């Protein structure tokens, strides 16, 4: 890529436990004499960090890019400002809106571009020794600063550029978050004294800034610095100083603190809500001395382990070529029956065939398709004209909908509906087709009208003659591709299919696994899903039932679509957690009983 | 077996589905 | 009994199987279904502990 | 330009009104309406909310 650095004996990081921190206020909301519980991004008390050295003054430098979680807590124990500069970005490859946060000797600046980082970027001034003084000169950090979405840069100030040795002796903590794309960093600075290790102790977060940025941040990097003057050999290749001072980063996960609010307003003490009983009842009783008793908690839960699927084996494939985008189709008033079963069906084969223009599934999801088995699929093609495709429809009017093709009010199905202009319109005319005009009575769902008789509008009888008030109910339409949209002819498919009602055999294309018992996991059976264990059974079933239910209506025993073997389902959530507690003052000790 | 007498023990026979209810909830 | 059949109510809805609304419709469309599932076991339950 | 679109940070104008206190009138202050008595308080928030 670009340069690097040698002789960098990095050393296996260490795992350090935490004292209380990251404790932030949860909104701009004023609270005193109050203990309320918020949901944020905090982090854990005694959780396991990381432990990154940088003393040099024996050669350790190691900066890595560390992934951005969900929020990012970010300590940094100093003595003479060792931590530069934040980068935030994804692949950093001037590809992505990349944030560069710097606080440079004279303004502090903030560019949210797409700069070219390199493999090791960094800072580094340099030290005279005839003159006192303190100028930058390495700036390894992006080679071209292309384009831009943000520039700010602060005022310009006196920096005094520290460089000495000793104990730590301030502390930063930084608390990163990203909410609806606004980027919250909080700051606090406290002047510490202390040797190495982690201070404890307990103390405020105050917000820094709220920039109202909107980009994908992935992964972050810490630029330090580096110090040359007459301890280094003579080359900017292999000697470096990195300084003495140490940062700990750490994940924050969305926990729950209670807080204390005094009369002045500031949290002076957390609680968690999830980490011993005696914690979980002072977070429920909102209250710090938790008097003598008992009290119940949340049920215990067995978390599943595995997860198995159950479809019977299908080879043969649902053939779409004849059902969409065939050939020749029949009329309306004589729809096209298929039956569909012993096959695979897919909604994802269906694309590729040929482009849709309207597709709406009532009662089910178009994307749950292959989540569930069908049952009795029954395909009606038919085609009609574009100004009554909207009248094709579970709880419309019109003429079509009504002497023609019936839908019922709940019925759950899909249908299509799709253009046909290139075989369906004729340069003189397509006179294939027939719609029925008017009829005496209406049609009953799923019902095929054959009747070629003569209707009769009022008075004067018929009797077969064709005359006065005797109109033929078969007309014909009007295909022609020199008219409008509307007048072209379109092909519309119902598919019907019922959902968990008869032992089928459709399903979809998901294979069966392997088979566990005498474990809480969970299992798929015919689109239906469940979480418990199935266990032997002993009753007789009959030949056309699968599932079955109890006074309670759930699924107490289910066949195998292969092995054809009952198994009955037992739930494991059953139990109560208590916790008794003689007291605060007494002790800090608590008793766990399980009912 | 307890401690109790004969006319408790005729009083007690006078006086007289669990995990289908406890699975939901309903405990004891 | 009484509770335990309350489980097998409609309240207004297709099915008393929260697993099996969740598998045949799409989030963003039971959720009024679920509300009046609750609604209604919220209210059976409060006059049980009436 | 774009209308609900994009984290905005550039708005239009806005008219100010005066400080009446001492009067059950109503008030509209971050978005948040009220409608009562606006009295002088003795007690001080952060330097932040």
């Amino acid at each position: 890529q670009c340069v690097n650095l040698t002789t960098r004996t990095q050393l296996p990081p260490a795992y350090t436990n935490s004292f209380t921190r990251g404790v932030y206020y949860p909104d701009k909301v004023f609270r005193s004499s109050v203990l309320h519980s918020t949901q944020d991004l905090f982090l854990p008390f005694f959780s396991n960090v990381t432990w990154f050295h940088a003393i040099h003054v024996t050669k350790r430098f190691d900066n890595p890019v560390l992934p951005f979680n969900d929020g990012v807590y970010f300590a940094s124990t100093e003595k003479s400002n060792i931590i530069r500069g934040w980068i935030f970005g994804t692949t950093l490859d001037s590809k992505t809106q990349s944030l560069l946060i710097v606080n440079n000797a004279t303004n502090v600046v903030i560019k949210v571009c797409e700069f070219q980082f390199c493999n090791d970027p960094f800072l580094g001034v340099y030290y005279h020794k005839n003159n006192k003084s303190w100028m930058e000169s390495e700036f390894r950090v992006y080679s071209s600063a292309n384009n831009c979405t943000f520039e700010y840069v602060s005022q310009p100030f006196l920096m005094d550029l520290e460089g000495k040795q000793g104990n730590f002796k301030n502390l930063r903590e930084f608390v990163f978050k990203n909410i609806d794309g606004y980027f919250k960093i909080y700051s606090k600075h406290t002047p510490i004294n202390l040797v190495r290790d982690l201070p404890q102790g307990f103390s405020a977060l105050e917000p820094l800034v709220d920039l109202p940025i909107g980009i994908n941040i992935t992964r972050f990097q810490t630029l330090l610095a580096l110090h040359r003057s007459y301890l280094t050999p003579g080359d900017s290749s292999s000697g470096w100083t990195a300084g003495a001072a140490a940062y700990y980063v750490g994940y924050l996960q969305p926990r729950t603190f209670l807080l204390k609010y005094n009369e002045n307003g500031t949290i002076t003490d957390a609680v968690d809500c999830a980490l011993d009983p005696l914690s979980e009842t002072k977070c429920t009783l909102k209250s710090f001395t938790v008097e003598k008793g008992i009290y119940q908690t949340s049920n215990f839960r067995v978390q599943p382990t595995e997860s198995i699927v159950r479809f019977p084996n299908i080879t043969n494939l649902c053939p779409f070529g004849e059902v969409f985008n065939a050939t020749r189709f029949a009329s309306v008033y004589a729809w096209n029956r298929k039956r569909i079963s012993n096959c695979v069906a897919d909604y994802s084969v269906l694309y590729n065939s040929a482009s849709f223009s309207t597709f709406k599934c009532y009662g089910v999801s178009p994307t749950k398709l292959n989540d569930l088995c069908f049952t009795n699929v029954y395909a009606d093609s038919f085609v009609i004209r574009g100004d009554e495709v909207r009248q094709i429809a579970p709880g419309q009017t019109g003429k079509i909908a009504d002497y023609n093709y019936k839908l019922p009010d709940d019925f759950t199905g899909c249908v299509i509906a799709w253009n046909s202009n290139n075989l369906d319109s004729k340069v003189g005319g397509n006179y294939n087709y027939l719609y029925r005009l008017f009829r005496k009575s209406n049609l009953k769902p799923f019902e095929r009208d054959i009747s070629t008789e003569i209707y009769q509008a009022g008075s004067t009888p018929c009797n077969g003659v064709e005359g006065f008030n005797c109109y033929f109910p078969l007309q014909s339409y009007g295909f022609q591709p020199t008219n409008g949209v509307g007048y072209q002819p379109y092909r519309v498919v119902v598919l019907s299919f019922e959902l968990l009602h008869a032992p089928a055999t459709v399903c979809g294309p998901k294979k069966s696994t392997n088979l566990v018992k005498n474990k809480c996991v969970n299992f798929n059976f015919n689109g239906l899903t469940g979480t418990g264990v199935l266990t032997e059974s002993n009753k007789k079933f009959l030949p056309f039932q699968q599932f079955g239910r109890d006074i309670a209506d759930t699924t107490d025993a289910v066949r195998d679509p292969q092995t054809l073997e009952i198994l009955d389902i037992t739930p494991c959530s059953f139990g109560g957690v208590s916790v008794i507690t003689p007291g605060t003052n007494t002790s800090n000790q608590v008793a766990v009983l399980y009912q | 077996p307890s401690k109790r007498s004969f006319i408790e023990d005729l009083l007690f026979n006078k006086v007289t589905l669990i995990c289908a209810q406890k699975f939901n909830g309903l405990t004891v | 009994n009484t509770l335990v059949k309350q489980l097998s109510s409609n309240f207004g809805a297709i099915s008393s199987v929260l697993n099996d609304i969740l598998s045949r419709l799409d989030p963003p469309e039971a959720e009024v279904q679920i509300d009046r599932l609750i609604t209604g076991r919220l209210q059976s339950l409060q006059t049980y502990v009436t």
